[PDB]
């Protein structure tokens, strides 16, 4: 467990830094990143998917 | 996440010995005979403990979904072609995380 | 390099140093069996279980026990392992029971 | 009125003689001989439904009985009437026992049922397969005395166990741990069929997966 | 065979002291299994101690 902690703060810190992919549409390119902010919506939508996984 | 926090629980009943006792507990078709520690402190976590077996039920389900949500990401990262030029090795750390999961699994239901 | 070998050298164990005492010296772990006599004409009788504890865990057996198409599990007795009345002779029995090499089909 | 088998050889030479021959001497091409075997041989297979059977291959599988209205005593008694094989249990009226052979100590017999019987059936009594067709059927829907012929008897490729290495207690509890186990509840929930880790699996796979799935595709969009 | 046996009032002087424990005839001296788990029971109960002076 704590060699599985270890490596799962590094992967997700890799994913943080290194910002995600996407797939190609309308007005996304190879230069940005279309989609929500964090601030009001993104939180909102992780916290909701663990609890539904959780029940 | 939730795996931690049932092991954490379950780590508070469990004795992990390998002596020989006899059972004398209150599973009546298992009285007098003769087995491990460890089996015996299952067997009370799973029958004495208020919402143990619940517990116990819950960490395997836990483990069962750990290893099919790797298996789904890893088949969607592969597909897509999410691990070029600038996350090969974000890849590996992934490979090392899904042996680990496996051998820790394993590991636990022994 | 001094302290990895510290660190790595108390796990490990020779597996062929001679510690169990049989008829022709000491042998290895891995090549005595539990059916391998101790002192040179020993009887080591094939017991059968019974599965209660009163006093027999492992009973005799006669050739007449048997029908022609009747299977047995047996294992080595050694009389003077005794029944299971003392925490001896239950400790010398409950050795005999797990014994990786010691189970016998009898056909 | 026991001095009366010409019904049994009435029954025998109808529906049997064609695959055991008239004397009960084993036709060459199909039947074993019938002789040395007993009333509980007779009783074992018929009650089951084993037999009279059609074609015959690696295993005669479990059907419904043709003969009842006391006409199994009457083949049972015929066949006893010609060697010593092992008979039936009897209650004090005369019919066939029950429920005062359960072994009251299902401790020992659970044990016994580990070393002796588990490795064919199972940890509980579900069925179990063998080489090349045959396999080891389920233990629910025999009763007791089928259960103690059964193991007395020794069925097609199932072992024969006497009454000297399997005393008649041994048997009782025996028979009282199978009639626990298969009437037992599962006190954790809707157990998937009584093996292992397989249906286990394909339940995650089939439910939990396709909940999580759902919610994802409800959740997010999709582009 | 004894972990524990009986006593007489002449087994000590004017300046002795001594620990004790229940006894229980029906406890047996440390042969079997059951005797032996019993007798270790008795040991190791922390209000079973008693000095005798
Ligand atoms: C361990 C177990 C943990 C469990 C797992 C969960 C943790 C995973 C992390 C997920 C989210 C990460 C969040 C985050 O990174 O925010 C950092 C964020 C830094 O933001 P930043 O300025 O944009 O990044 C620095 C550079 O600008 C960056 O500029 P850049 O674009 O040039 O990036 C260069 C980058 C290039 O290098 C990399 O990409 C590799 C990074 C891997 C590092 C190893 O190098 C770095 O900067 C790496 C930064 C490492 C810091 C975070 C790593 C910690 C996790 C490590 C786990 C073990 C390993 O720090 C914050 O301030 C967050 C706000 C919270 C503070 C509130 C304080 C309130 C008052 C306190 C009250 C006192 C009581
Ligand atoms: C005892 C025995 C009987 C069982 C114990 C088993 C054990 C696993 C109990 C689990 C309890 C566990 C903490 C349930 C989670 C409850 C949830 C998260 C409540 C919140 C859901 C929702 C209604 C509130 C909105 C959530 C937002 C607004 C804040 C919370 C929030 C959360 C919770 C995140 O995980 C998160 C992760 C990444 C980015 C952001 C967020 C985030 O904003
Ligand atoms: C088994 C056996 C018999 C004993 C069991 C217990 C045993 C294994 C104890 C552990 C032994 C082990 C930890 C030895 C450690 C010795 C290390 C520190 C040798 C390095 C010393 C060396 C001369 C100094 C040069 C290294 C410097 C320049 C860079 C490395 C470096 C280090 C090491 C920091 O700790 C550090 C901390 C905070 C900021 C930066 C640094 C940093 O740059
Ligand atoms: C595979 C083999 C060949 C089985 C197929 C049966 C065979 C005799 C005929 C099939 C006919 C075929 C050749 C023509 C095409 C047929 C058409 C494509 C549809 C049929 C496909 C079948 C039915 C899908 C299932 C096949 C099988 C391999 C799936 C295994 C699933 C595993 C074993 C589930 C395990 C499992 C078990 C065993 C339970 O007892 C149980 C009890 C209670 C709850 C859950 C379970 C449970 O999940
Ligand atoms: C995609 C990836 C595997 C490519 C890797 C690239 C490759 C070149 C690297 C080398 C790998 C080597 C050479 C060979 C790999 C073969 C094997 C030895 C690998 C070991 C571990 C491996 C890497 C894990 C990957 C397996 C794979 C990704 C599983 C994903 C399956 C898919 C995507 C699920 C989609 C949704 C799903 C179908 C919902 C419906 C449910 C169905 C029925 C799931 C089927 C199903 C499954 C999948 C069970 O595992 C299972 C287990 C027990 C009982 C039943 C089931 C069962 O029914
Ligand atoms: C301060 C205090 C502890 C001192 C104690 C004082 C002391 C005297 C008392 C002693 C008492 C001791 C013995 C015990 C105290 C505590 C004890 C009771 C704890 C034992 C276990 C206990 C029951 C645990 C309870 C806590 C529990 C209810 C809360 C769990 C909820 C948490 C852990 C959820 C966090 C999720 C995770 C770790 C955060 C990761 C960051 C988030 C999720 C972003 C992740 C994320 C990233 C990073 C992406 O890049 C990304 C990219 C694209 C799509 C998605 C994502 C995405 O989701
Ligand atoms: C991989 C195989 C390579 C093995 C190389 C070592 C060869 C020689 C060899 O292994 O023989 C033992 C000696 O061990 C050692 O020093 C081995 C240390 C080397 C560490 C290797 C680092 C990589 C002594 O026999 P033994 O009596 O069984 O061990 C007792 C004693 O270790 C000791 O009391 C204690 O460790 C006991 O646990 C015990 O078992
Ligand atoms: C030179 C080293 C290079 C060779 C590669 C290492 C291969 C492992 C060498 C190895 O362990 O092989 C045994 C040999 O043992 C030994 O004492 C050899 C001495 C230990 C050498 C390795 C220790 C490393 C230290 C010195 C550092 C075989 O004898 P044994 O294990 O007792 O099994 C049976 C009985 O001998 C039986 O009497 C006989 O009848 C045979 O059936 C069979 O040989
Ligand atoms: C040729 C078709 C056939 C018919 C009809 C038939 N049997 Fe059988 N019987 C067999 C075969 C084949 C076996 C061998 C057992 C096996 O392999 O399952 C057998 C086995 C038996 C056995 C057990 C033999 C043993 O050694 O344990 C008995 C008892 C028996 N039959 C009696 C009967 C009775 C009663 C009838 C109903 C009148 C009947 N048979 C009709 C083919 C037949
Ligand atoms: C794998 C070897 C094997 C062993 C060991 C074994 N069985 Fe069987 N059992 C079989 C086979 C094969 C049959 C099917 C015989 C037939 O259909 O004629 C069977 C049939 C039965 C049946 C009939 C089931 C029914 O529904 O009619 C019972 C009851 C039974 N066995 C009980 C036992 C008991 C009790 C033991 C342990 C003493 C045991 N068996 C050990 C293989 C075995
Ligand atoms: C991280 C991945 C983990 C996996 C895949 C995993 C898997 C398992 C599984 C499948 C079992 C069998 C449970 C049962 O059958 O009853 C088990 C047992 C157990 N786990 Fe985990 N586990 C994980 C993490 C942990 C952690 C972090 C802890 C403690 C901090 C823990 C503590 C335990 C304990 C004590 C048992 C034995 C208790 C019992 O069997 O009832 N596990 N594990």
């Amino acid at each position: 467990p704590g060699i599985i902690l270890a490596l799962i703060g590094l992967h997700l810190a890799l994913v943080w830094f290194q910002k995600h992919t996407q797939f190609p549409g309308p007005g996304r390119t190879e230069h940005n990143v279309v989609g929500v902010r964090v601030m009001p919506v993104f939180a909102f939508k992780s916290g909701a998917f663990f609890a539904a996984i959780v029940g | 996440v939730v795996l931690l926090i049932t092991g954490v629980y379950l780590t508070l009943f469990f004795d992990p010995s390998m002596v020989d006792v006899t059972y004398n507990g209150v599973y009546q078709p298992l009285r007098g005979v003769e087995m491990s520690r460890a089996y015996q402190s299952a067997l009370d976590i799973s029958f004495e403990v208020r919402g143990g077996l619940f517990v116990r039920q819950i960490h395997h389900w836990a483990a069962l979904m750990f290893a099919a949500a790797i298996m789904v990401h890893l088949a969607r990262i592969f597909f897509t072609g999410a691990f070029r030029r600038p996350r090969e090795t974000n890849w590996v750390i992934g490979s090392l995380l899904l042996i680990l999961a496996m051998f820790e699994g394993y590991f636990g239901y022994s | 390099l001094g302290t990895l070998v510290a660190f790595a050298g108390g796990l490990i164990k020779n597996p062929w140093k001679p510690v169990v005492p049989t008829a022709e010296g000491k042998k290895a772990v891995l090549w005595t069996s539990g059916w391998t006599p101790r002192y040179q004409g020993e009887t080591i009788y094939l017991a059968r279980a019974t599965g209660t504890e009163d006093g027999p865990p492992f009973i005799k057996m006669r050739p007449e026990d048997m029908d022609a198409g009747g299977m047995e599990t047996v294992f080595p007795w050694r009389e003077s392992d005794g029944d299971g009345t003392t925490v001896e002779s239950h400790h010398k029995l409950q050795e005999i029971a797990m014994g990786i090499r010691n189970p016998v089909m009898l056909i | 009125s026991s001095a009366l088998l010409r019904t049994g050889k009435q029954l025998f030479d109808t529906s049997c003689v064609s695959c055991h021959g008239a004397n009960l001497q084993g036709v060459p091409d199909h039947g074993p001989s019938l002789i040395g075997v007993g009333e509980a041989a007779v009783y074992f297979q018929v009650s089951t439904g084993r037999m009279p059977a059609m074609r015959g291959e690696a295993q005669a599988p479990r059907k419904d009985p043709i003969f009842d209205e006391a006409q199994i005593d009457a083949i049972g008694a015929y066949v006893q009437a010609n060697g010593g094989g092992p008979t039936v249990v009897r209650n004090p009226d005369g019919s066939i026992a029950t429920q005062s052979l359960r072994g009251n100590d299902l401790g020992r017999g659970g044990d016994l049922f580990r070393l002796n019987c588990a490795s064919c059936h199972n940890f509980t009594g579900k069925g179990g397969a063998l080489s090349s067709g045959k396999y080891a059927p389920d233990l629910a829907p025999a009763n007791e005395q089928q259960i103690l012929t059964a193991m007395l008897t020794g069925p097609q490729n199932m072992p024969k166990f006497s009454n000297r290495q399997l005393s008649f207690e041994a048997k009782k509890d025996i028979i009282a741990y199978v009639k626990v186990a298969t009437e037992a509840r599962q006190p954790g929930g809707y157990l998937l069929g009584g093996f292992g880790p397989a249906p286990e699996g394909m339940a995650m796979w089939i439910i939990g997966m396709v909940a999580a799935i759902g919610l994802a595709l409800w959740i997010g969009a999709r582009s």
